[PDB]
């Protein structure tokens, strides 16, 4: 149909249609534009006017300008042909390697899998990261969440997971860049090309890329997550394959939404956010799941505004995950990396019937001594450790050794740690912490446990220290 | 002519509501009867909301408003070098017009993934603490963050002044044009800043966009983008620019005032939901182009002022999550006379490593390591040796203002320290030693300095001679 | 030897403990003033949102 | 609150 | 043009005009009223209607009452006739001394000197007060934060500042009492008279007074700093004097800004201040500088809300301060007058590249001797001042002399102390403290350096005391 | 239905924290002005109305009953905040759990001093 | 009336916190803009116009006087709240009371350290 822009306010554009008003979620096409400018119908204002959200900048738009109804929501290219390419919210290619020829085009708007489609197979996903594997194990086909304040370690943790999980993976991988750093997209792209995971010649690429970084207007950042998820949906279903979905950073979806929600005319909810925050988030995260038809292991980085974990965004995401890895600025500052909070990172898999009694018990022992130490922190603070019970000194000492043994040198982080990357097998992780708990290394200096792999290196570093 | 013109319906709270202008575009500039310019922000069915780039007092109901047909843009090109302009690109130095031959929208979108490449060319600040521990590369975004009066600006200024050695040299690749955007500062301070740059002969390759404390909020808001566009000209023509945003905290307050006056929903600290995007789209524009796009780059050094060291506050965290690392300046080190007041351990450079000269890696890498050992500590010979380094090396990192050091002179002095030629020396003599040793090599050993510079590395030959030089100097260094 | 040692030790211990308390006071004051400001702001924005929604 | 006086002597004493 | 009142809501009055609509910032004279009622246009509401803020009570106003547009902003009498006279916000005399007939008036609203009119160098305003000129010098055309309160010689300092600037520079002074309590305004008048910085007979008064009393509506207290500033600019622009502007107190200037903003319906920003906090302050402050004809140096009394320096009010203020002058009850009690705290008061121009290397080395030298003494004091009186190393014996003795030499008789107190005030030249100051640090006067009694002027007078007193 | 027919039912509302958030969204979207914390001015009534429906019927009314276990998610362990105290001011007691207790090995992480029952021994067998 | 006819009067405003509440009711229902704590921008003006009417008149004006002892109730010791902040700044001095002192036995519960009088000695007899 043919409509006319009757109002433009940043990313929100109102279009008036004489006949055949376009339904909600329908992608409209602005006419008289060099590049494709899509407007998604968000609501029907009445008087034959619809309120929409632009997927690109609205500069240059004039009142009266013509808009066509495409007849359907934003549809993108889905299929193997997306592997090794990079697209934007609206599915166009942004790698300068020409068109994306697919048979199928899926809409980025799909209803979530039904309750009868849900899977319930609990299976551990060993990452080789001591802290995660011990305290809050990830699961295959489960939902993993990396929480973190600015600069704390989310992106390095995701890249380390890609390196450990994705590499040794039989299946396709989808990486959605959402409101983050374009230059990280370029690094990712070239890193993937160099490794051979993105082959620009053979048809052997295993990763599909989708980006909408911090350089995009709100409307595009609010939908890129849906775009890369739609690509992951196909591989999951239309191919019955184990898909991996990495998103950095999913918070940017919610933040994109607050920016337009104001322009959409809604009364603001707590902290200035859109009153639809949780439902917007829900209809999207419910699509990011494993189904009986296929499995998707998702890893989403989640930005924590002002480091406040109670902020509506991060707070609402907790219920969408099966395992959480919560990163702390204070932990990072102590030099511990990855800066995981051992007392705030949880997992539904952390059950004696799943990870077994030996693993469950050591994890619980580690957390008990960390919590007990945490209690003494205040007392240590004022009077130091000399007016401390000989009994408590020992908890403190072990805790500090456990606290340092939780740290690990990552490949991706080699330049910052000054240490070779390590990948520790679950069995070795359990043993290391068992032994420290048992007081077997009450004679080694804490420092020996810092930045190593298996406990064996701790001992070897202790001798090195003389 | 209500197609190309309008009449002001109402003016107040900064936005003027204009009647007419049926053919204006969104984000297009319009002109006011009073010569004031504005930007078409909200195209509503019955009016156009205009952001007035200046004193809105100069507007009245009834005033004609004319279209320009151009999306907000600014003068651009080498003709701006040595000039002081306002947020609109108008000269304010009293030196006649700018003969700019090109214009560039202030709002262009930043280069995408394909045109970029990882930073790899040093953006030498000339400041030892930074070129060793927090090395900046060209096309990188590096935040200068700290409380008021912690010498944030100073870092920016030494870096600008350091470029004179490149800009006046032969090698084109090594050149770097500078742009200083002053946002919310005082006029006085800007005038003194251009005066210092003039005396340092660094104004010739420097553009200064100024929207100071008396300028309307919309000018302080725009300033950063206009300077950024002026920087992109270089970026995109195979050249290399450096832009400074000083500071972005004051810009965010100007945008906050505009947003509350627009009655946009106040959130965290009464900031709008788009404060992040305000800085994200801006900082994404500093980038490093690959050869197929000319190989240029635009390095950005945004400044953020924290309150009582709170780097966890909303704005500070926002920029930190945009940039590629930050140089934190501690109020406490500054007071203690440690200048520059950089906090090594908390300062990071996510991508500069690859752009750090090899001559630096050979001494700076080992220096940082030794700074870590010291940090973990401050009797026992072991720990004692570690503590000895700390004080020495910490003195080495001290540097006055206005004397940016060449890279070869930085590796030379740091070598003294990391190699051990300062351990048997009284801490308080270290700075005295540095200054006498520098002059000594700069004069009696230009050949060696030039060797290290040219080779970009300290080879066995150069290292042998350098070893001789330092030792000889120690012997002759009086208490 | 005992009395000298004990007093040296105690002197040291209390000196350090008052220093630690000082730093903790400074840090708590900062937190107090951040919270005081967030509270003012937060209460005010509730008032405005309610007012505006009429 | 004698710093670590008591602890030292008691440990070496028993 | 004549308009008509269409709305009266407290201190906010809406006036409609037929033709010739008064621009924003214009002054409107309400017709038919005992006292002069000025309205300042704040906004153009549309429909030939303007919104204004009242400079006085609005009680009794009727809708339709006539309001004349004066054709310009608020204009006040400016010039020498203002000296020793107390003025109101709108320039009316409030001292019962008849008219303030100047040759011309001037608008309280002005733009700040252009970038081309700025002085390119940092000069010093010698006040002739040892603590200040030595340790935390005033920057010519700068802003000085006067931290103090009552009971610490604030008024004596101010009056002395005025007196010393008039004599050592030929520049007059202006006092802007922003939110002045009437009682405290009457006392300070007569106090000024007693000191002589004001004179009811001759024309020797060095100070002009502008009062914005607390009784007055928000609009009045918000504008007084501007009225006073206009006065000061007159002596800088038309007589190239180096004026001194006192603002008491800067914090009540902000608050009045918040109140006006509130009444105008603008949404409040952090901690309840006006969205235009920074702009309200910058447009006023930037008028205070060094131009090519002269300069205005402003001593601004500051009140820090909740003792929170990070509060939006004080933190916004500090952006414009070039120095701070701290008056302390403690210092006062030691009998050191003025009660200026030597280590708290700071200054930006206290830079080698600006005040010179000599001044810098002596200033620091005094600062350090004082800091060391502070440290040593713990041992001195408590742990017995006996086991002090040869070095420590002198640090304490010199420090105490220097600390005493930092006091100085003010010409203003003369009438009460029966002692000639001493206006000490920067050169004399530098020499003195330099010599005491040197050790040259290590053979005189402390009291010899107490309440003197030039160092010579210190030696002289010593001899007389024996 | 059980309650009014001689039968006994147990109901779990997991959880009422997210319910009130859905209520806020819907109410804000209906143009009703945000009250305290952006929640509608009758967030207490939202839950109070619901929870009162759980009850003990007398014999004349079948002797059936409905027992309620509403769930509430606190932030940073603050049982004293507005929403939590609203629901506590409805129910006949509370079971407060804490992460500190949990990790210390106190599981279930019941905080005795802060939890209460407003029925007491009337709901226990003599033995207990 | 007393102040002006050469007499002396003392007035107690018990308390200004409640009058301020009253005015806030009228303002908010008049739809005047709300500010900090929902007070209007003229609430300080409201108390400053009243407290300046307390004054010491000069001989030529009869020599009368009006002394005002306004009362302000704080919440949990918050002397920085809006009304308290205002009235504290308008007055010549404050007599701060504290519960802790009260129950400790110090009655009247006057905090001697914080309470001040800018007038001080100027209104104290020689022997006091
Ligand atoms: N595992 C790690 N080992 C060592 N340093 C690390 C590690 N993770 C993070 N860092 C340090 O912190 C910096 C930021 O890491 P990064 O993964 O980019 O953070 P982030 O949480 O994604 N930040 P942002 O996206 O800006 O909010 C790195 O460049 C390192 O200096
Ligand atoms: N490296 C340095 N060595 C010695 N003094 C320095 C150095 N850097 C700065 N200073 C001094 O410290 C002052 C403050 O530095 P400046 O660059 O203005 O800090 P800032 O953090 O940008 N301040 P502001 O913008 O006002 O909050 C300068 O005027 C110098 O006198
Ligand atoms: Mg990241
Ligand atoms: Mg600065």
């Amino acid at each position: 149909t043919t409509g006319r822009i009757v109002a433009v306010i940043g990313a929100v554009v109102d279009v008036q249609f004489d006949e055949g008003l376009p339904p909600i979620l329908n992608a409209l096409e602005v006419q008289g534009r060099e590049t494709r400018l899509v407007l998604e119908v968000a609501q029907h204002l009445g008087e034959s006017t619809v309120r929409t959200i632009a997927m690109d900048g609205t500069e240059g738009l004039v009142r009266g300008q013509k808009v066509l109804d495409s007849g359907a929501p934003i549809r993108i290219p889905v299929g193997p042909e997306t592997l090794g390419r990079i697209m934007n919210v609206i599915g166009e290619p942004i790698d300068e390697r020409g068109p994306i020829k697919t048979k199928q085009f899926a809409a980025i708007h799909a209803e979530a899998p039904e309750f009868v489609e849900m899977s319930v197979e609990q299976e551990i996903l060993v990452t080789g990261i001591k802290v995660v594997d011990l305290l809050a194990p990830y699961a295959k086909g489960g939902k993993i969440g990396l929480f973190g304040g600015a600069g704390v370690g989310k992106t390095v943790l995701i890249m380390e997971l890609i390196n450990n999980v994705a590499k040794a993976h039989g299946g396709y991988s989808v990486f959605a860049g959402v409101g983050e750093r374009t230059r990280e997209g370029n690094d990712l792209y070239h890193e993937m090309i160099e490794s051979g995971v993105i082959n620009l010649k053979d048809a052997t690429s295993k990763v599909a890329l989708v980006y909408g970084q911090m350089n995009e207007p709100p409307g595009a950042r609010a939908r890129v997550a849906l775009t890369g998820l739609t690509v992951a949906e196909y591989f999951r279903d239309q191919e019955g394959q184990d898909v991996l979905l990495f998103i950095d950073n999913i918070f940017r979806f919610t933040q994109a939404g607050s920016e337009v929600s104001a322009l959409l005319g809604r009364i603001p909810s707590a902290v200035g956010y859109q009153p639809t925050l949780a439902t917007d988030m829900g209809t999207m995260q419910e699509r990011i799941t494993t189904t009986k038809k296929g499995s998707i292991t998702s890893v989403q980085a989640i930005y924590v505004p002002a480091d406040d974990l109670t902020d509506p965004a991060p707070a609402t995401t907790f219920a969408h995950l099966d395992a959480t890895t919560v990163l702390s600025r204070a932990i990072a500052e102590l030099g511990i990396y990855p800066a995981v909070d051992p007392l705030d990172s949880t997992s539904r898999i952390m059950d004696p019937n799943i990870v077994g009694s030996e693993h469950y018990d050591v994890a619980r022992g580690v957390q008990k001594i960390l919590q007990d130490y945490k209690s003494l922190q205040d007392i240590i603070a004022i009077l130091g450790m000399d007016e401390l019970s000989e009994e408590d000194k020992l908890t403190v000492s072990r805790a500090r050794k456990i606290q340092r043994f939780l740290s690990q040198p990552f490949q991706v982080a080699e330049v910052f740690t000054g240490h070779l990357g390590k990948l520790v097998p679950l069995k070795e992780t359990i043993k290391g912490f068992q032994q420290i708990l048992a007081g077997e290394y009450d004679h080694l200096p804490e420092q020996a446990f810092y930045m190593v792999g298996p406990i064996e290196e701790a001992v070897a570093k202790a001798d090195k220290l003389a | 002519d209500l197609e190309e013109t309008g009449r002001v319906l109402s003016i107040g709270d900064g936005i003027a509501r204009v009647h007419g202008l049926r053919n204006v575009q969104a984000e297009e500039m319009v002109e006011f009867s009073s010569g004031l310019k504005g930007m078409s922000l909200n195209l509503e069915p019955d009016n156009v909301g205009v952001v007035v780039f200046g004193n809105d007092k100069l507007i009245k109901e009834g005033d004609i408003v004319k279209r320009t047909g151009a999306i907000v843009d600014v003068p651009v090109g080498e003709e701006l070098l040595g000039r002081v302009v306002d947020a609109l690109g108008n000269a304010i130095d009293g030196k006649g017009p700018i003969g700019s031959k090109a214009r560039r929208r202030v709002g262009l979108k930043a280069p995408g993934i394909i045109p970029r490449i990882s930073v790899r060319e040093p953006m030498q600040t000339g400041i030892k603490a930074v070129d060793s521990l927090v090395p900046i590369g060209r096309g990188q975004r590096e935040l200068i963050i700290g409380d008021r009066q912690t010498g944030k600006t100073s870092i920016a200024i030494d870096t600008i002044i350091n470029q004179k050695r490149f800009n006046d040299g032969t090698d084109e690749k090594k050149k770097l044009y500078c742009i200083y955007v002053a946002i919310g500062q005082k006029r006085s301070t800007v005038a003194q800043l251009v005066k210092r740059l003039t005396d340092a002969d660094a104004m010739k390759y420097t553009i200064v966009v100024s929207a100071t404390a008396s300028d309307a909020a919309p000018l302080q808001y725009l300033a950063p983008y206009s300077g950024c566009s002026m920087g992109e000209y270089f970026r995109d023509n195979g050249k290399h620019a450096l832009i400074i945003y000083d500071d972005l905290s004051k810009q965010a307050v100007a945008y906050r005032q505009m947003s509350l006056l627009l009655r946009r929903p106040p959130g965290r600290e009464a900031y709008p939901g788009d404060v992040f995007y305000l800085h994200s789209r801006l900082l994404e524009r500093a980038a490093k182009m690959n050869d197929a796009f000319g190989g240029g780059s635009l390095t950005a050094l945004p400044v953020i002022e924290t309150q009582a060291g709170d780097v966890s506050a909303y704005i500070p965290t926002n920029v930190i999550s945009i940039t590629d690392g930050q140089i934190f300046l501690e109020t406490e080190l500054f007071y203690k006379g440690i200048r520059p007041a950089i906090n090594v351990g908390l300062s990071v450079s996510r991508v500069g490593s690859a752009a750090q000269t090899r001559a630096m890696k050979q001494v700076a890498g080992t220096m940082k390591l030794e700074l870590a050992q010291y940090r973990e500590v401050a009797l026992d010979a072991a720990t004692q040796q570690l503590l000895s380094r700390g004080v020495r090396l910490t003195e080495l990192l001290k540097q006055g203002q206005y004397s940016p050091m060449a890279i070869e002179e930085q590796v030379a002095v740091i070598y003294a320290g990391v190699r051990g030629y300062l351990d048997k020396l009284e801490p308080s003599k270290i700075t005295k030693f540095e200054n006498a040793f520098l002059s000594h090599v700069i004069s009696q050993h230009q050949a060696l300095l030039g060797k290290i510079r040219t080779d970009g590395k300290i080879s066995e030959e150069s290292d042998a001679k350098l070893k001789e030089i330092v030792t000889n100097f120690l012997a002759g260094f009086e208490a | 030897e005992s009395t000298t040692s004990e007093q040296s030790a105690r002197m040291t211990a209390m000196d350090n403990a008052s220093k630690n308390a000082s730093e903790m006071i400074d840090k708590l004051t900062l937190t107090f003033n951040r919270t005081r400001q967030a509270v003012i702001t937060k209460e005010l924005i509730e008032i405005i949102s309610g007012a505006a929604a009429l | 609150l004698c710093g670590a006086i008591h602890s030292s002597v008691a440990k070496q004493m028993k």
